[PDB]
RNA sequence: UUGACCUCAAAUCAGGUAGGAGUACCCGCUGAACUUAAGCAUAUCAAUAAGCGGAGGAAAAGAAACCAACCGGGAUUGCCUUAGUAACGGCGAGUGAAGCGGCAAAAGCUCAAAUUUGAAAUCUGGUACCUUCGGUGCCCGAGUUGUAAUUUGGAGAGGG
RNA sequence: GUUCUUUGUAAAGUGCCUUCGAAGAGUCGAGUUGUUUGGGAAUGCAGCUCUAAGUGGGUGGUAAAUUCCAUCUAAAGCUAA
RNA sequence: UUGACAUUGUGAAGAGACAUAGUUUC
């Protein structure tokens, strides 16, 4: 009965996606997370919807 | 109908003609076995009110118990113990003598359900009951929409787990504020009330 | 009723236009029947009176009514059954051993 | 976690921060609430005035829902017309025209008159009132009517 | 075991509650099942819908008396109206209910013409079996709303009788409280011979 | 002398049934003390442990002798809440529920008490045959000290 | 989804009129003892004594008398989730 | 152990009251 999850506030759950969703442009830090986009055209990359 | 005149008539227990009736055969039953056979009911009124039918199946057994209370067991008294607890003497015990009644020719006839059990008479020491009980192996029986539930198995042994009406009345089952404790059945319910109850995301 | 409308008072409540419906038989368990008074009437005479009652009626007749209820309602329940009670047994008197 | 706290720190002193003289034993006060009215009494007298014995009345089988009423001051109302819709009413405050606003119907059982309205009439439908807040309504030409 | 200014705590954890620790590790699993559940009746019960129609009803006491609510069953009274039975109204899909009693007229009302709109808006295949296949909607609940009745207007002219509200609620209390007082007041002034 | 009836017996009589086990969970009985109160007896631990009887895949509960006091609700069970609250309590230590509201699931009914009285209309068994979880024929038997049909309070019955 | 026997001079639902309308007792209830409950002049359960009525009866969380009001229909029974 | 109530019924004499008819109590 130990507690194992957490309870977050949806509204800062969501203050963290959006975070989270604003750096996949920022190549600096998509470099930094490992990742190997310097032959990537641009950032954000977007294919088309074909896919 | 003649059971309506019954009926009222058996309200009279005071009353000159069934004092005499109740003198004779509360003697009668004395003299027999504690557990005995009955031929018939003797209230066919009662009975029949109770949903006993006249049909190869159904049988009435009478049986008489001791009055009083429960003297609490234990050598000599002695409790070993609390003082609140060293009582041994006005300790009541919490099923009705009907109960008793009802758990001792269930007992004597396991191949029986009980069904339903009325009183009948007393004197200083015991009182008695007729008790009825159904075959459910007897096809009479098992064919019967109305009485079949009594065949399925969860209706072994109703007496002794107090699901005759005696034993739904001492357990308390009744819908109400004075039923809270003993109602959806008083160790289940305490139960409940003191479980905990701990949520993924905490409450 | 008819309620004021208002939220405290007398006929205290909210306005509805109102409509009493069919009545239920259920509110009827208590009441008498032909059946029920003649077997009961005819019980009574076959039975005759009881030890208490007995007791109750001379009471009556040699102590007042007031000191009748008065053991009457220990004997049964209580003051309203013992009301009762006395009430039946003046109308045994009456019906009986006067007219 | 474990990891921050300061029993990691304690290891490797003898008496993990609870002292050689005085120990860390198991209920040197007693357990509990225990000796409130003795040995813990200068605690419980301050901190906690007030705590033994009685004052009023019992009340058996009292149903918190007859009480139900909740308060609502001048100082909003305003707030229980919608945004849009209020400007609108604010302006070309008149009789003829004024609000209705169900109090009511907003969950709230008393009006209480906290502070300033302006002088837009309002008709105001509540199951009470502070005198002071069927006043200042008035003063605004607006007026309170009873329900339930 | 008493210090320091902090609130005085009721942690009944005096029994052996250890024992009675429920842990609700199976919430995803009966959520999930429950959902199952639903899948198969749905499936089961053939084109009709998952629940039964419900009745409005003003909710009780003070405090919840300004909403309205899904009752039980549509009472022998509102059955009658729509110009059903009850015994059929139950294979319909409508719930009844022989305990409930009409007093007001509106919820009256409303319930019959929630009734009436019902049975336009069902389609009850015939006994024969011959089972023309028609789409299964599953809840009466979400096709037919309860919503709460719309009391007054938005806006309106002020009349003020002159009467001061509060006053009115003062003199009410008054009356009440002072009512059996003055009733023996009249009682008693009548034994004056 | 013969034949019934009532009640009570016997049989290796024809066919069946109960025991014991398991017991996490379920329905009852019975019933502690350690402990806490900084001592202790009421209290507490606890309507707990140990003992006893009884079931099932669930058990129990269940279609109101309910809740309310409202514009009233509407079988039961459970969850979130009500609430560490009303209340109990050497009013100490401690204890402690319910009604309303939201949700999960939903489902409703059976007798007794009634003259079929122009027809016991009902049923166990044996037997033979069959299309065998059963059916029909026939015969013992049950049953009027009442077995069917009809009625269950929401109603409902008899006459028109 | 098909196919065969039509269960029938059988069974059921509904409107009006008239007369009825049977409804559980050593139980309800009461006193007392004991236990139990948050239940407090007594929450349930049990023992012994008392013991009902039928426009009655039970409940309405402060005992009692009086007068009303509200609300159910006990002392028998089945039932999935 | 002692009292009351219940198990508890039937006659006869004697006391006890509506206040010197017999229901009732010893
Ligand atoms: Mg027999
Ligand atoms: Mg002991
Ligand atoms: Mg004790
Ligand atoms: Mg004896
Ligand atoms: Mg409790
Ligand atoms: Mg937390
Ligand atoms: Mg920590
Ligand atoms: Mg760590
Ligand atoms: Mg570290
Ligand atoms: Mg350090
Ligand atoms: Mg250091
Ligand atoms: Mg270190
Ligand atoms: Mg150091
Ligand atoms: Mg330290
Ligand atoms: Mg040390
Ligand atoms: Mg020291
Ligand atoms: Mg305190
Ligand atoms: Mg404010
Ligand atoms: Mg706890
Ligand atoms: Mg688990
Ligand atoms: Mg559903
Ligand atoms: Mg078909
Ligand atoms: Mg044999
Ligand atoms: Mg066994
Ligand atoms: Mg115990
Ligand atoms: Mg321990
Ligand atoms: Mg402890
Ligand atoms: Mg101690
Ligand atoms: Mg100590
Ligand atoms: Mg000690
Ligand atoms: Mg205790
Ligand atoms: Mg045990
Ligand atoms: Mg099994
Ligand atoms: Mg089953
Ligand atoms: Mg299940
Ligand atoms: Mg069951
Ligand atoms: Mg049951
Ligand atoms: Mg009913
Ligand atoms: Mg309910
Ligand atoms: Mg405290
Ligand atoms: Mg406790
Ligand atoms: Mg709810
Ligand atoms: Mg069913
Ligand atoms: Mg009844
Ligand atoms: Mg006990
Ligand atoms: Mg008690
Ligand atoms: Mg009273
Ligand atoms: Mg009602
Ligand atoms: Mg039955």
């Amino acid at each position: 009965w130990r507690k194992w999850n957490v309870k977050v506030n949806h509204n800062e759950k969501r203050y963290a996606t959006a975070s989270a969703i604003a750096a996949t442009a920022v190549a600096s830090l998509v470099l930094a997370r490992g990742h190997r986009v310097e032959k990537i055209p641009e950032i954000p990359l977007v294919v088309s919807t074909d896919l | 109908g003649a059971y309506k005149y019954l009926e009222e008539l058996q309200r009279k227990k005071q009353s000159d003609v069934l004092r005499f009736l109740q003198r004779v055969r509360v003697w009668e039953y004395r003299q027999k076995n504690v557990i005995h056979r009955a031929a018939r009911p003797t209230r066919p009124d009662k009975a029949r009110r109770l949903g006993y039918k006249a049909k190869q199946g159904f049988v009435i057994y009478r049986v008489r118990v001791r009055r009083g209370n429960r003297k609490r067991p234990v050598p000599k008294g002695a409790t070993y113990g609390k003082p609140t607890n060293q009582g041994v003497n006005e300790l009541k015990y919490q099923r009705s003598l009907r109960a008793t009644a009802e758990e001792r020719v269930g007992r004597r006839a396991a191949n029986l359900r009980v069904l339903n059990s009325y009183w009948v008479n007393q004197d200083s020491t015991y009182k008695y009951f007729e008790v009825i009980l159904v075959d459910p192996q007897h096809k009479a029986i098992r064919r019967d929409a109305r009485y079949n539930w009594i065949c399925d198995p969860v209706h072994k042994h109703r007496e002794a787990r107090g699901l005759t009406a005696t034993g739904k009345k001492s357990r308390g089952i009744n819908k109400g504020h004075k039923f809270n404790n003993t109602k959806a059945g008083r160790r289940k319910t305490w139960k409940r009330q003191n479980t905990l109850s701990l949520w993924r995301y905490r409450k | 009723t008819v309620k004021t409308g208002i939220a405290i008072g007398l006929n205290k409540g909210k306005k509805v236009t109102s409509m009493t419906p069919a009545p239920k038989i259920s509110y009827k368990k208590g009441a008498a029947s032909n059946r029920t008074k003649f077997v009961r009437s005819l019980v009574r005479e076959i039975a005759g009176l009881s030890p208490y009652e007995r007791r109750l009626i001379d009471l009556i007749r040699n102590s007042g009514e007031k000191r009748a209820r008065k053991v009457a309602k220990k004997r049964l329940g209580s003051f309203t059954r013992a009301k009762a009670k006395v009430e039946e047994m003046n109308n045994i008197i009456a019906a009986s051993r006067r007219h | 976690p474990s990891r921050f706290t300061k029993t990691r720190k304690h290891r490797g002193h003898v008496s993990a921060g609870k002292g050689r003289i005085g120990k860390h034993r198991k209920h040197p006060g007693g357990r509990g609430m225990a000796g409130g009215q003795h040995h813990h009494r200068i605690n419980m007298d301050k901190y906690h005035p007030g705590y033994f014995g009685k004052v009023g009345m019992r009340y058996f089988h009292k149903q918190q829902a007859h009480f139900w009423k909740p308060v609502l001051n001048l100082d909003k109302l305003w707030t229980l017309i919608p945004e849009d819709k209020r400007d609108q009413y604010l302006k070309s405050a008149s009789k003829e025209t004024a609000p209705v606003i169900d109090t009511l119907a907003a969950g709230y059982g008393k009006i209480l008159g906290k502070g300033r309205i302006p002088n837009v009439p309002v008709i105001v439908k509540a199951r009470f009132v502070s005198k002071l807040a069927e006043e200042k309504i008035r003063a605004a030409g607006g007026v309170v009517e009873l329900i339930a | 075991a008493i210090s320091k200014n902090l609130p005085i705590l009721k942690n009944h954890f005096r029994k052996h509650w250890q024992e009675r620790v429920k842990v609700h590790f199976d919430q995803a699993g009966k959520k999930v099942s429950r959902r199952n559940a639903r899948a198969t009746r749905a499936a089961k019960i053939a084109p009709r819908p998952l629940d039964l129609l419900r009745p409005v009803v003003r909710a009780p006491t003070v405090k919840y008396n300004r909403k309205v609510r899904a009752g039980r069953g549509f009472t022998l009274a509102e059955v009658k109206a729509a110009g059903l039975t009850a015994a059929y109204a139950r294979t319909i899909g409508i719930a009844v209910d022989h305990r409930r009693q009409n007093r007001n007229q509106e919820i009256f009302d409303a319930n019959v013409q929630r009734l009436k709109e019902y049975q336009s808006k069902i389609i009850v295949f015939p006994r024969n079996g011959k089972a023309p296949e028609a789409e299964q909607v599953l809840s009466a609940a979400a096709t037919f709303p309860i919503a709460q009745p719309a009391t007054d207007v938005e806006a309106r002219a002020v009349q003020d009788n002159g009467e001061s509200a509060f006053r009115t609620l003062r003199l009410a209390r008054s009356e009440k409280k002072f009512r059996g007082i003055r009733e023996k007041r009249a009682r008693e002034k009548a034994e004056a011979e």
